[PDB]
RNA sequence: AGCC
């Protein structure tokens, strides 16, 4: 998950929809730094 | 739904009985609006189903064959008891049509036609009567004789050919296929001189037909024109060019028109003679429909001796003129000097191994001897040449070094190659170390022709305005086009001793350039295949004896027939425009060779009249005939005939010859890859000017793609099996559209043909388990690194797995598979659950967001192709003919100047797609299996110009999964700006991946819906930013379905 | 009236919005259409006569 | 068993490495 | 059961 509020995550809209997104793409590059470094 | 209308309508007339049932088959895309799978038929009751229905159409008197037309004893129609006395003796190959699908299949074809359309309206009520006069002279005449029963494997015995003609079959065959093309009066007075005629005469009737269509095309005058840029591009210019015409044509013409008349042919030349009063463009489809017409008489196949006789019988003498062969293989020692000087001096990494750069692509060879083969415990039969090097590699035998004889002692292996009214050409079938030494030289010889104005690679595309549209470029009226046609040029004089010896020389002043001791050694193993090939015997069997003939000329199926022919084109029509210059004072704008069909633009100092076009023609076929190389030297002012294309007043006309019906070697395909052909050569002839009827097609591919596991049971596939974009593929609902389908139950079922995509084959298992296979794949791992490493030792062992498919056996134990496990899905309707990305899973995302409008598009632009259907026309007309080709072939990356630079391994785009997405040190363990160093494949890593190189990628591997290039796509502009008022996407940049494929899926989707129903649509696509990069990350996963029989689908010819 | 889909393509541009990114400048299109254009100069004229 | 299927793609290495953005 |  992303542990941001609840009211959030299941809302329907274009706000929010996106800024789920960006906080999706933001773990998947900060474990890539991580798993670049343990190589 | 169309075909499932034919379908359920057809099984009602071939099963009369009342004992026949079908049962269709439905499924969903939910567990509990259904889509049908196939249609079951038991029937029982199925002895003499066409014998009994034939009768009815039997009226009138048959055909009484004349038996005095052929100069042959065996190509008349005779009795083949009269022919053939013994069964001992009885060769099925000279009318073997050579498809899978019987005569008595192609009946139940026609009168299964001729029932739908027995009560129609007063339009198409004479296109029934003009179908009906044709069908009563083909019943007449087989029920006379009965109808042969074929073989199980369709071909047709001694016993039930006996007291029948022998081309009974043959041409009953090609005349279904022209009875069902007849649409107009016009096609209706051809179709009845090419039925009745052609029982008889079965070796001259296709020449006589498509004899004057080098002639026509210099009458009509020029109105505007397209040209071509020097770069290839494409360019509009409506200049007005008069057609000058000597008295000479006209006596040749007039020539032309009596011999047509002796054959019998009374209305064909009719047609010809009334269109020469007005010489218009505007009737001039009618002269290229004649042309297209004769190619469907059928193929002259004859005894091998009986067809090479005239090609091996030549006068060679002493009394040419020898200050003109200096010059000849001069020029022909100075091209191949010309050619492999960098090659040479910078010693590149190609030419210093041509031991392995010929073992590595021995795939692209042609099939050698049957000789016989012993791989473990299994003997087979092959004629594949790489698999003659597992087998002498193994016995102590591989020596490419010591090139093997030609003479006397072992004469070469001749195979055959015809075409419809022309002649045969021969085939040599060479060992296989004659494909070594020559391939990484001649390699080396197509790669300066790919950046040379005068040889024919350079004008090798996709489309066909930008290859042959440099003809037209330099046209005025001062001006004059020379294209020649040399009668034979496989056996001529100035090809056996001075092109075997300039070839020679300019492989010794190689010899002097360099500095390593290879590259001496792979210049003088390519100067070794020459001085054996100089003296060659051949080998042709005929009746008990084998006659070995002495032939030092040179003929197709060696390695470097297409790009050494092209040197001794250039320089032997250079020689002759010398010899002509004495005469007259011209300035040479072009040459341009394509094998033996070229053509020449000489710019003249005054205007071109009547007396320098007969006076110039009597000066290229008398230097010519100095030289021994007797031609039909042809000049003309506005338009030629460059190769199989025919340039005709600023139009340009194909042929659309391609027999359906009808074979000349027999293909080691399935049915159901056979049904596949039969339409995709379908759509050829559709756009090219000969339209068969759909009808009759679709029920050709009921008749071939169901297949039974009793003799009582019957499954037919229905529309979506075979039209849904899979492995399975067949034919498209509309004709020149490829449709993505986007329903619930549509990807249902294209996930359902995932799992039975990879089959195995026993033989092939068999093979790679041997000791020959292992000790070919150790040699392998020896000679491509110094080195041993396990990686590349299993990326080398299955590199020659996939190798083993273009085997024949093995290439049919995987179909037949694919066939016999797809029944148990159509007969159990539930399948299984699977997730994997397609193109269809892509388009799901994307359709949903997209709203049209309706809009409109004045014509702008004109058309050049005036042969093509009219939907098609419309929209050429409002967004343009193609300007520039964007290449797809993805050798202006960076890593795939590499890969050819440092190896000789060539992947696939699909490779390629898959490996650059991966991590820094993925890339690394593949680039080592390609043989490509340690040292380089850490170089191209570490420098992090892969990142750069993942668009240039993925940007000619979706123009290769939509197929843009290739198709009926490659006609239209798609940079034009008259699709940009259409297609309104409002810009969101950082993600270049999504938003590169909104614009070609728009694209698409506008051209789509202008072919189905003739009007244009406005698209609008305001597309979220949470959506953009959900769907950015299932651009890189995105696989394709990839088909064998598919492959020849993209190219024409 | 100026097409919807004309304009919004024109008004995308000279705003130069990313679509990675997340800002205030992607709602200056919301509910910009031709029939609020044609709801709001008739609630401006007839709200002044009555 | 081709070399394309045994390594792995970058979304399967991102998935040793695990941590939680809030 | 194998390039017929």
């Amino acid at each position: 998950e992303i542990k941001i509020a609840d009211e959030v995550k299941k809302s329907n809209k274009e706000e929010s929809k996106q800024l789920l997104e960006v906080l999706k793409t933001k773990e998947e590059h900060q474990k890539e730094v991580q798993y670049e470094i343990l190589q | 739904g169309k075909y499932n209308l034919i379908l359920s309508e057809y099984l009602s007339f071939i099963y009369n009985s009342q004992s026949a049932v079908q049962i269709p088959i439905y499924y969903s895309s939910n567990s509990e609006n259904a889509t049908l799978l196939s249609i079951l038929s038991y029937s029982y009751d199925k002895y003499n189903a066409v014998e009994r229905k034939l009768v009815k159409y039997a009226k009138g008197k048959p055909l009484e064959a004349d038996l005095t037309v052929n100069e042959l004893d065996y190509e008349n129609n005779k009795i083949t008891s009269e022919l053939f006395p013994t069964a001992e003796e009885y060769t099925d190959l000279l009318m073997d049509p050579a498809i899978l699908t019987s005569l008595s299949s192609n009946l139940n074809a026609v009168m299964f036609w001729l029932e739908k359309h027995e009560n129609d309206v007063a339009e198409k009520l004479k296109i029934y009567k003009r179908r009906l006069d044709l069908f009563t002279i083909v019943a007449s005449t087989v029920n006379k004789y009965g109808v042969p029963r074929h073989n199980a494997k369709y071909r047709y015995e001694y016993e039930v050919m006996k007291d029948k003609p022998y081309y009974l079959v043959t041409w009953a065959n090609s005349s279904i296929e022209m009875l069902m093309s007849v649409f107009s009066h016009e096609d209706y007075l051809i179709a009845r001189e090419l039925i009745v005629l052609s029982y008889s005469n079965r070796s001259t009737l296709a020449k006589l037909v498509s004899s004057p269509m080098s002639i026509l095309v210099a009458l009509v005058d020029i109105n505007g024109t397209f040209i071509t840029n020097e770069e290839l591009e494409l360019e509009f210019s409506n200049k007005y060019v008069r057609a000058i015409v000597p008295d000479q044509t006209f006596d040749e013409l007039k020539q032309m028109l009596d011999n047509m008349r002796k054959a019998g042919l009374t209305d064909i030349p009719k047609m010809i003679q009334d269109w020469l009063v007005d010489c218009s463009i505007e009737k001039f489809p009618l002269m290229a429909k004649i042309y297209s017409w004769s190619f469907h008489v059928g193929f002259r196949k004859q005894k091998m001796l009986d067809a090479a006789l005239d090609q091996l019988k030549t006068e060679y003498t002493e009394d040419v003129d020898d200050e003109m062969y200096r010059e000849y293989t001069m020029l022909i020692r100075d091209e191949v000097v010309k050619m492999l000087e960098e090659p040479v001096k910078h010693d590149d990494h190609l030419l210093q191994d041509s031991e392995l750069a010929g073992l590595l692509s021995m795939s692209s060879a042609s099939n050698g001897e049957s000789r016989q083969l012993k791989f473990g415990r299994k003997t087979i039969f092959s004629t594949k040449k790489n698999m003659h090097v597992m087998d002498d590699m193994a016995n102590g035998r591989y020596t490419p070094g010591i090139i093997p004889p030609v003479n006397v002692d072992k004469p070469i292996p001749l195979g055959r190659r015809d075409v419809p009214g022309r002649r045969t050409r021969i085939i040599f079938i060479l060992p296989y170390e004659y494909f070594i030494a020559q391939h990484a030289v001649v390699e080396k010889m197509l790669i300066y022709a790919k950046h040379t104005r005068e040889y024919a690679e350079f004008y090798s595309q996709s489309n066909q305005l930008l290859s042959y549209g440099d003809v037209t470029r330099f046209l005025s009226n001062n001006s004059m086009v020379l294209y020649t046609d040399v009668s034979q040029w496989d056996s001529s004089q100035h090809n056996t001793q001075p092109f075997r010896k300039g070839i020679i020389m300019g492989l010794d002043m190689l010899a002097n350039m360099t500095n390593d001791a290879r590259v001496i050694q792979t210049l003088n193993l390519y100067k070794q295949t020459q001085i054996n090939l100089m003296d060659s015997y051949v080998q042709i069997p005929d009746g008990n004896v084998i006659k070995k003939i002495q032939y030092g000329a040179v003929a197709s199926g060696e390695k470097q027939t297409k790009a050494a022919n092209s040197i001794a084109n250039l320089a032997l029509i250079k020689t002759v425009l010398s010899r002509i210059s004495n005469k007259y004072s011209f300035a040479t704008k072009i040459i341009r060779v394509d094998g033996d069909d070229n053509y020449a633009v000489l710019q003249f100092n005054t205007e071109v009249t009547k007396q320098m076009v007969q006076d110039v023609s009597n000066d290229v076929r008398e230097t010519y005939a100095r030289m021994n190389t007797k031609v039909k030297a042809l000049v003309s002012t506005v338009g030629i005939e460059i190769a199989k294309r025919y340039i005709a007043g600023g139009k340009i006309f194909f042929r659309a010859g391609i027999n359906l019906l009808n074979n000349e070697k027999k293909g080691q395909s399935t049915q159901w890859d056979q049904a596949a052909v039969l339409y995709s050569n379908y759509i050829v002839n559709r756009l090219r000017g000969f339209e068969t009827d759909r009808e009759f097609i679709l029920t050709k591919i009921m008749q071939m793609t169901s297949v039974a596991i009793t003799g009582s049971l019957r499954l037919f596939p229905s529309e979506r099996v075979l039209t849904t974009n899979s492995t399975f593929k067949v034919f498209d609902s509309e004709d020149f559209i490829i449709e993505y389908g986007t329903t619930d139950d549509e990807v249902y079922i294209q996930r359902a043909f995932m799992s039975l995509s990879s089959q195995k084959s026993g033989i092939a298992d068999e093979i790679a388990a041997s000791s020959t296979f292992k000790n070919y794949v150790s040699r392998l791992s020896e000679q491509l690194l110094f080195s041993k490493n396990n990686i590349v030792s299993r990326g080398i062992a299955l590199t020659e797995k996939a190798k083993l498919n273009s085997y024949a056996p093995i290439s049919l134990e995987k179909r037949r598979a694919q066939i016999s496990a797809l029944l148990t899905m159509l007969q159990k309707p539930v399948t299984f659950k699977s997730s994997k990305i397609t193109i269809n899973d892509i388009l799901r995302d994307i359709k949903p967001f997209f709203t049209v409008n309706e809009a409109h598009l004045p014509i702008q632009y004109q058309k050049f192709m005036p042969t093509l259907p009219d939907n098609v026309q419309y929209i050429i007309q409002c967004i343009g003919s193609r300007t520039y080709q964007i290449e797809d072939d993805g050798s202006k990356s960076a890593i795939s100047r590499l890969i050819s630079k440092y190896s000789v391994y060539k992947p696939s785009i699909e490779e390629l797609y898959k490996v650059i997405s991966l991590h820094e040190n993925e890339i690394q363990l593949y680039l080592i299996s390609l043989g490509i160093p340690k040292i380089d494949a850490d170089t191209y890593v570490g420098s992090k110009i892969y990142s750069q190189d993942k668009y240039r990628i993925l940007e000619s591997y979706v123009y290769n999964l939509l197929s843009i290039n290739y198709g009926c796509y490659q006609l239209f502009d798609f940079n034009s700006p008259d699709l940009e008022k259409l297609i309104r996407i409002p810009f969101k940049g950082k993600i270049p991946a999504v938003t590169f494929i909104l614009h070609l899926y728009a694209k698409l989707e506008v051209i789509n819906h202008a072919i189905k129903n003739g009007s244009w649509i406005s698209l609008f696509c305001n597309y979220p930013k949470s959506e953009m990069i959900k769907l950015w990350k299932k651009m890189w996963n995105i696989t394709s379905l990839r088909s064998p029989y598919t492959n020849a689908n993209f190219f024409q010819d | 009236l100026v097409s919807t889909e004309a304009q919004i393509q024109k008004m995308s541009q000279d705003l130069q919005l990313e679509a990675l990114t997340i800002q205030s400048e992607t709602q200056f299109l919301t509910g910009i259409n031709s029939q609020a254009a044609n709801d709001c100069f008739k609630t401006l004229i007839a709200a002044m006569l009555s």
